[PDB]
């Protein structure tokens, strides 16, 4: 879970193999759905995903 | 904004906890009305709720079934013996102790 | 705007009575102003009698050790008053002949 | 509907049709004419003056609306009103006064009336136990009046408190087990007037109004006691589906023709329960069910 | 009777001059904090209403009005000395009231509301 | 508790700069910002294991219940 | 998530004029006209008179309700579609609404717009003995936000007095389900019984 | 106790070893906080369940709570009937006594009938609503009770019937019984001989009594937060050890009646025969007190004011830290209301604001019921010195009540914690409401405490009932704002709340209307409804969901844990601190007991294993340690 | 002295029998003893008006200062939300969200249109 | 249908009480049953199969 309800369950171990990568090559701990946020409305972790990655820089 | 997390400060409290006054004294306050509540019972005014409680309840009073066989009156009719008026005029908790 | 005041006496000249409202007390029968003493405190008591109405009244103990009141004599022709510290008696009334009692106890 | 199979539904209503002659002015005057008025529902004030000496005394003075305020609003006219106080009313306030004794023993004035006035007066002091005295504003209806004396025996009463709940009692024109009547708005066309209460036997006097071959109730037990079970089945199933329809909910008319024809298997209107179960052939069905 | 000691009785008091005028000595009664002195003041300047302010030792006072029960009494003569004054009950005819007073400030709404 | 061996998302070896930055912001006065860079840390998925760690070893520590008071 | 500068611009003009809007309709329901004055002391015999009755503050709370929300429905026909930022082929939030994905379109107005007007009970927000409704507000303040009006959205925030009263409207749907855990259970076992 | 966090280490505590908590049996628990009535305040409150009692019984009736100096309640309903007749309800050892009123009022001093009548009837002789009622209470006294004619004979009657139940002794007379019976039942917070106060106190109920079924005034609601206070758990173990040792002093009468009811041998003088009753009678107090803190079941033989007897103790879980922490913030309103059909005490209401937490209350059946108390909420547990606020109110206009005689709702009446002292107007009484407060705040005064409530409650057309009414006591909750002149610090308990205006913002007062402002907008949120970042642009249910799902984590509990034998405990290795955080994460020490773990999250739906709960954790991650516990 | 139908005594304030109830010309006070045989005291009138909640009706809801009544169709709660409708042609309609599940869901919306009000709801 | 010792908790409930219930025997045991050869587990998402 996260800190605005956003619980859910581990449905998958994924491997880091086939697990998408970026341009600074960080395979991401954690896959959240997008079709989660339209109907429980938690836009803090919108923000606390943007400003967790401006404070770990 | 600037929110800083506390990093030299907290390794120097967990390898020495502070020998004076606690820090994080607000987690001290959101017990208060638990550890001061029962701080009330033996301290305080009056000597405390359970001193101040004891003679609320006062005396528990009873009497005989038995005559003095005295003169023989309407006092003889008027005399129930002897009385017992047992009552509790203080209460102490003692601090936990180990007897053997 | 301005009023004077000649006299304030410490010594107890009048009294004032809180009896209830409609009391009348007819006119052949006095009172009696006693005073607690306990060295330095002063408390007033009331009495007084008839064949009927027995009636004493007594001060309040929170208000004569704070909140004082004062018996006033104006005249608008003077422009002057005189005061005297006069206590407020709370006072009740009770009768001689309503003053029975039963047995102590079920007696039976 | 589908369990306990009420007769005593919390709200029965009445659905009346009515024709295309009578406007919705003339549809609102006659829902003035079927909906209850308690007499409560026409005072403005009672004023009781109480007094005593020679036999306790009792001024009831009642202000009224305006003549031309209840004989809009309720359509009541004020020789409507003279015929509830004069017999109904006294004789529902003279039991109550009575039976407070029981439990005891354990502005302007107007005067100077003439013939019609006195001997309907003399009637009344006649007809009721201690009343003595009796007026009415025959001339506006704007207040009534009548002066009851009781013993010296009696102690104090509160008066007011029992004319304001004898004036809460007394009817002043209630057709039965009917309450209220309303108009709302229509759809699909559909011109109704919904009627608190069911009594189908009272709005078939009122042909010149309404369609009397299309009014419908909710109470299945009226309309089975009325116009026989079928009717009492097509009752049912339009009962269920607004209950569905409402919340936008479909179900098939499939699933409840088979509850309504499941129902109605006896010629009545047989629950979903223990009872209605009685009538059954297999006896562990019965066993365990409860 | 038979209440305890402390209880003197007071066998003289001193005199209250009213006769029952028919002019007429306007009988008052009036109504002070412990925090004054009437002894230590020598006036009371008060107004034909309740419109007023006096300011002894630096502690405001408002003098209200509340004219529109308390019976007055009397010394019989000397021997017990004390009687109701009355005529035939009887009422006082002018009641005031001393009431001490504080200015609260006001609220300083260039300072304490930030932007 | 102790400092974790490798960062979890990179796979970066993290475990040997833990006593290293201590020592980079309680000498050299660094703030958090430098003294994660002079480590070679540059991957904000890496930065967060040694610039966010609690480190709560140090208050398991002081239960010894093999040593006398 | 976001609007552009001018479609930022549009809900701040129409939200402006939201401010006389809690005053019309509580000037209509007492039966005054021509606008008077917010604390005209007539006004606030009239409103005390209201609250003192189950059934007069339904009638304050339906025509402000319907007053409000059609300045909620002004901004969402305004911006939503329109003007956002990001459009359909590439906004996420408008395409799982539109396509029936993951929400709808309420649910997008809420984060982009204003979240709109908070109803308890079928009614409006429940106000104190002393006729506030939060001891923030001034007894019988004809606002709608004071009755329980948000016109701040989950994207830039909501503030601390319309943040409680969207507590209240979190918990009687949480209440409700409190009620709700098993209605109907026995009444389907008495009908798949006898019709077994 | 006094004990440094260096030597809670050191005798194998944690550091900051939080208290407040017993250890039975091994397990670890508490006393639930309980939602009672405000104390020593009477309650004009309309009830359907009045009229269950039998006939002519209304559904008005004026209540009030009163607890004794050692935190005993004693509750008194004041009924009205609709036969004018008004009746005196209490209970004593589980039963429930009906009086009248004027045999009450007539038993605490001597009484004339214009004292009973000036004492309802101040002015409001010409309403005539209001003196016909009084003559149904003075005439149907008369009549149906026409031989008492002073205190010292209707005290006779009241000792006569009141004996058998009351326990006494034959050689208590009948009117020694009948003043026990007022001296321990009716408004017990006026003490005893504390008459002359206790007869002002109920001419105010009867006429608050009328004034409601005049419709004068507005029921007080119960279940609204202003009208309430908190039944701590240290003053809920004092109530019943008292009735423990009550037990005894009557188990040892029983033992020793038991001996001349066969005639061993008596000599009371005796000091042998003392300790042979003794040997008998069961002295262990203290495993009766154990069993309550075992099972929370309440086992009384007289029976406490409470309403219900079973789940006064909890369990303390140290699930975390923040479930642990959590249940001592908590506070109940009853077990008697989960029972019920109707859900209206569920309901948030605004005089909760800065008292009970919007947010923290549990998802599901105790929803509304279990709710925690705010940020800053602090709860009396002594009662401040009440002794010097009657002599300034006395320096201010109010008028001392026992030379008075002015009830009505037309006046201010001044009380003091339930005790009437004087009268006001209601111009006087705002200005004196306002002084208070301003010699509150600045501390020159020497008898103004700042914890002292001043509930001034101005007049209204048919609102709450006036008063002046001030408050001093225990178990009050209350809460600081800032006072706007002199800029201080103000305490502000709920009963004041509801007529004061507190802005939330410096940015939003206004001229005229705010005396008050927040000190922080976030003092009105709970514990760990606050650390739940960026909180006001979530939906409402997501806040209230994350208090239930961030008690539930596996964190830390402890760090003395190699020391504690606890049945299970949930243990995550390597926590973090959180880059994104609120500022009382540090000043509630949350850094001790991390709660989880930082995470690169990337929004994306691109396996297809992730519908609405349903999350992908990188393995290679899971590998290296991520998430781990025992 | 006399307050309404209540007369109280003179000297101990006793309330004195009800005059016209006593036993023929004799009343006393039972405190002290007042004795009026022949009762002096006249009559004693108290007038009693009902108060106005007693008798609720229409037409005293129509003597008020305030509305108490919305009107029959003049009520329509914001008509003009963009909705495709499903049965005809409507661009708009209105819509009313509920809670219905334990804070582990959102919510779902109703939906009544403007032109044809069909009644209706959308999962999504 | 016994009063017996009437001090509340009565033991034995005879052959009537198990029989009548929402558990009894014939809802419990006859309507519902316990079977063989069966299974559960929480169920979790695949596009895949």
């Amino acid at each position: 879970s996260s800190r605005h309800g956003q619980k859910g369950v581990c449905s998958r171990k994924w491997p880091t193999i086939d697990m998408p990568f970026s341009e600074t090559g960080i395979q991401p701990d954690i896959i959240i759905n997008p079709h989660a946020f339209p109907s429980r409305m938690t836009i803090g972790m919108f923000v606390e995903s943007l400003a967790g990655k401006a404070g770990a820089l | 904004r600037t929110a800083d997390f506390r990093t030299l400060e907290r390794e120097s409290r967990f390898i020495n906890p502070p020998k004076d006054k606690s820090a994080f004294p607000l987690l001290q306050e959101a017990v208060q009305p638990h550890i001061g509540s029962f701080n009330a019972l033996t301290e305080g005014p009056d000597g405390g709720l359970l001193n101040l409680g004891v003679k609320d309840i006062g005396e528990k009073v009873i009497f005989d079934g038995k005559p003095l066989n005295s003169e023989d009156e309407i006092s003889n009719s008027g005399y129930l013996g002897n009385k017992l008026s047992v009552s509790v005029e203080q209460v102490s908790i003692a601090k936990p102790m180990s007897n053997d | 705007s301005e009023i004077e005041i000649e006299s304030v006496q410490d010594q107890p000249s009048v009294a004032v009575g809180s009896f209830f409202k409609g009391f009348r007390a007819p006119s052949d029968t006095t009172f009696d102003l006693y005073k607690k003493k306990k060295s330095e405190k002063d408390e007033f008591v009331l009495h007084g009698e008839n064949e009927r109405l027995e009636y004493e009244g007594y001060t309040d103990s929170s208000s004569q050790a704070s909140n004082q009141y004062v018996v006033g004599l104006f005249n608008p022709e003077k422009k002057s008053i005189q005061l005297y510290k006069a206590p407020v008696l709370v006072s009740k009334v009770v009768s001689k002949s309503s003053k029975n009692l039963r047995g102590p106890k079920i007696k039976s | 509907i589908v369990m306990t199979a009420s007769a005593a539904i919390k709200t029965p209503q009445m659905t009346l049709p009515i024709w295309n002659d009578v406007s919705d002015e003339q549809a609102d005057t006659f829902c003035k004419s079927i909906s209850k008025v308690l007499l409560s529902e026409v005072i403005d004030k009672v004023i009781v003056t109480e007094t005593t000496g020679t036999a306790r005394s009792y001024v009831i003075h009642m202000r009224f609306f305006d003549n031309n305020e209840y004989s809009e609003e309720y359509d009541v006219s004020k020789e409507e009103l003279q015929n509830v106080i004069s017999n109904q009313f006294i004789h529902l306030l003279e039991a109550a006064i009575v039976k407070e004794i029981k439990k005891q023993k354990r502005v302007e004035a107007n005067n100077n009336m003439n013939k019609v006035q006195r001997d309907r007066q003399s009637a009344i002091i006649s007809h009721h136990r201690f009343i003595t005295k009796y007026n009415f504003d025959d001339e506006s209806g704007k207040w009534c009046e009548f002066k009851l004396e009781l013993a010296a025996d009696t102690e104090k009463l509160l008066m007011v408190n029992i004319v304001e709940e004898i004036c809460r009692k007394s009817i002043i024109r209630q057709i039965p087990h009917i309450d209220r009547c309303v108009h709302p708005e229509p759809e699909n066309g559909k011109r109704v007037l919904v009627t608190e209460g069911v009594n189908f036997q009272a709005m078939w006097d009122q042909e010149a109004f309404i369609d009397v071959d299309g009014i419908t109730s909710n109470d299945v037990a009226a309309v089975l006691k009325t116009y026989g079970v079928e009717a009492a089945r097509n009752t049912i199933v339009n009962e269920i589906n607004n209950v569905f329809s409402r919340y936008a909910i479909s179900v098939s008319f499939r699933h409840l023709d088979l509850i309504a024809d499941m129902m109605t298997r006896q010629g009545t209107y047989l629950a979903f329960n223990r009872q209605g179960m009685e009538t059954s052939t297999s006896s562990f069905m019965k066993m365990s069910y409860e | 009777f038979s209440i305890p000691d402390g209880f003197k009785k007071c066998k003289h008091l001193k005199n209250f001059p009213l006769n029952g005028d028919n002019k007429q000595q306007q009988v008052w009664l009036i109504k002070f904090p412990s925090n004054v002195d009437i002894s230590k003041l020598k006036s009371l300047p008060v107004d034909f209403e309740s419109s007023t302010t006096m300011t002894i030792d630096k502690h405001d006072y408002k003098i209200m009005d509340d004219t529109d029960n308390m019976t007055l009494l009397v010394p019989s003569e000397s021997k017990e000395s004390l009687k109701i004054a009355s005529t035939a009950p009887l009422q006082f005819d002018k009641v005031f009231s001393v009431s001490e007073t504080a200015k609260i400030p006001a609220i300083d709404y260039s300072k304490v509301r930030v932007p | 508790m102790i400092v974790p061996v490798r960062c979890f998302s990179c796979g970066k070896v993290v475990g040997d700069k833990w006593e290293s930055y201590l020592n980079l912001l309680q000498e050299d006065e660094l703030d958090e910002g430098t003294a994660l860079s002079r480590l070679g840390l540059k991957r904000y998925c890496c930065r967060r294991m040694i610039l966010t760690h609690v480190d709560l070893i140090e208050k398991f520590l002081r239960y010894n219940p093999l040593e006398k008071r | 998530l976001r609007l552009t500068a001018e479609g930022n611009k549009w809900r701040t003009d129409i939200l402006k004029t939201s401010v006389d809007t809690g005053r019309e309709a509580a000037a209509e329901v007492t039966n005054l006209d021509k606008d008077t004055p917010a604390d005209d002391p007539e006004l606030l015999k009239r409103l005390q008179e209201i609250l003192r009755d189950n059934n007069k503050s339904g009638i304050l709370d339906a025509v402000t309700s319907s007053k409000v929300n059609a300045i909620t429905s002004q901004v969402v026909s305004k911006c939503v579609p329109d003007g956002t930022m990001k459009k359909f082929p590439c906004n996420s939030m408008q395409a799982m609404a539109l396509s029936g994905a993951k929400g709808s379109n309420v649910n997008v107005s809420q984060i982009m717009c204003l979240l709109g007007q908070q109803a308890l009970e079928g009614r409006r927000v429940p106000v104190m003995v002393s006729g506030k409704t939060l001891p923030s507000f001034k007894p019988y303040e004809t606002d709608a936000m004071a009755g329980g009006y948000v016109k701040g959205r989950f994207y830039s925030g909501i503030k601390p007095q319309e943040y409680y009263f969207h507590c209240m409207a979190g918990r009687e749907g949480l209440i409700d389900t409190a009620v709700k855990t098993s209605r109907s259970g026995y009444l389907q076992r008495c009908l798949t019984k006898q019709l077994e | 106790n006094k004990m440094s966090p260096y030597e809670l280490v050191q005798h194998k505590e944690e550091s900051d070893e939080i208290g407040g908590y017993f250890i039975v049996n091994g397990i670890e628990k508490l006393i639930r906080m309980l939602i009672v009535q405000r104390r020593n305040h009477p309650m004009a409150i309309i009830r359907p369940s009045f009229a269950n009692r039998g006939a002519s019984y209304s559904h008005y009736g004026i209540q009030i709570r009163s607890v004794r100096p050692d935190q005993t309640s004693q509750t008194n309903v004041l009924h009205y009937l609709n036969d004018g007749q008004v009746t005196f309800r209490f209970s004593w050892r589980k039963n429930e006594y009906l009086v009248p009123v004027v045999m009450i009022l007539k038993a605490l001093c001597h009484t004339s009938d214009r004292e009973i009548f000036d004492g309802i009837i101040g002015n409001d002789v010409k309403d005539s609503f209001l003196t016909d009622r009084l003559e149904l209470l003075l005439r149907g006294f008369k009549k149906r009770y026409p031989h008492l004619q002073n205190r010292t004979q209707v005290l006779q009657y009241l000792g006569d019937k009141f004996r058998v139940v009351f326990q006494a002794s034959p050689d208590q007379s009948d009117l020694e019984v009948g003043q026990e019976v007022l001296d321990r039942i009716v408004l017990v917070h006026l003490g005893k001989d504390g008459s002359q106060d206790k007869f002002r106190m109920l001419l105010f109920m009867i006429r608050k009594l009328y004034s409601l079924v005049a419709g004068e005034c507005s029921p007080d609601n119960p279940d609204a937060t202003q009208h309430q206070e908190v039944l701590l758990g240290g003053f809920l173990y004092g109530m019943i050890l008292k009735e423990k040792i009550d037990e005894y002093l009557q188990n040892i009468i029983a033992q020793v009646r038991m001996d001349i009811n066969r005639g061993m041998a008596i000599n009371f003088k005796d000091k042998r025969y003392m300790s042979r009753v003794l040997m008998r009678v069961n002295e262990n107090i203290g495993s009766k007190m154990q069993y309550f803190l075992s099972t929370g079941n309440l086992v009384s033989q007289s029976g406490l004011d409470l309403q219900q007897v079973s789940g006064y103790t909890v369990v303390a879980e140290k699930i975390n830290f923040y479930r642990f922490i959590s249940h001592f913030r908590m506070v109940h309103r009853g077990s008697f209301f989960a029972q019920l059909k109707t859900t209206t005490v569920r309901k948030l209401l605004p005089e909760s604001w800065g008292f009970l937490c919007p947010v923290h209350t549990p998802d599901g059946s105790p929803c509304g019921l279990l709710n925690h108390f705010a940020h800053k909420c602090r709860i009396s547990t002594q009662q401040s010195d009440v002794s010097r606020i009657p002599s300034i109110l006395y320096s201010l206009g109010v008028a001392p009540a026992s030379h008075t005689f002015a009830a009505g709702p037309s006046l201010c009446c001044v009380q003091i914690d339930g005790k009437i002292i004087g009268w006001v107007s209601h111009e006087q009484g705002k200005i004196i409401a306002d002084t208070l407060r301003y010699w509150k705040v600045e501390g020159k005064t020497p008898g103004l405490p700042i914890d002292l409530e001043i509930g001034y409650v101005p007049p209204s057309t048919r609102g709450q009932y006036p008063g002046l009414y001030l408050f001093g006591g225990h178990s009050r909750m209350l809460r600081p704002v800032r006072y706007l002149p002199l800029d201080k610090e103000d305490i502000v308990g709920p009963f004041e709340q509801v007529y004061m205006n507190i802005a939330v913002t410096p940015q939003e007062i206004q001229n005229n209307v705010h005396t008050h402002v927040e000190f922080t907008p976030t003092n009105i949120l709970s514990i760990l409804a606050n650390l739940t970042p960026f909180s006001d642009f979530n939906q409402s249910p997501r806040n209230m969901y994350q208090c239930q799902m961030g008690k539930q984590t596996m964190g830390t509990p402890g760090v003395a844990l190699c020391h504690r034998s606890d049945n299970k405990l949930y243990r995550l290795q390597t926590g973090q601190t959180p880059i994104v955080k609120a500022n009382l994460y540090d000043d509630y020490g949350m850094d001790n007991f991390p709660n989880g773990f930082n995470a690169v999250v990337a929004v994306i739906s691109y396996t297809g294993y992730d519908m609405d709960d349903a999350m992908i954790i990188n393995k290679s991650a899971d590998e290296r340690g991520f998430g781990y516990g025992t | 002295s006399v307050v309404g139908s209540l007369i109280f005594c003179l000297d101990c304030g006793d309330l004195l029998e009800n005059p016209n109830a006593v036993l023929g010309s004799n009343v006393e006070c039972s405190q002290c003893k007042a004795i009026y045989p022949k009762s002096q005291f006249s009559n004693l009138k108290v007038v009693t008006t009902t108060a106005d909640d007693a008798f609720p009706s229409s037409l005293r809801a129509k003597k008020s200062v305030v509305k108490t009544s919305l009107k029959k169709n003049e009520l329509k709660d914001g008509a003009t939300i963009k909705e495709k409708c499903p049965q005809c042609g409507n661009e708009e309609m209105n819509y009313h969200t509920l809670q219905l599940r334990s804070a582990d869901e959102g919510a779902t919306v109703f939906y009544t249109c403007t032109s044809c009000g069909y009644k209706f709801r959308t999962n999504n | 249908k016994a009063q017996g010792r009437t001090s509340g908790k009565v033991p034995i409930p005879g052959v009537k009480q198990a029989l009548e219930k929402k558990e009894g025997l014939f809802r419990k045991h006859m309507m519902g049953k316990r079977v063989n050869y069966a299974a559960r587990s929480v169920i979790s998402p695949d596009p895949n199969i």
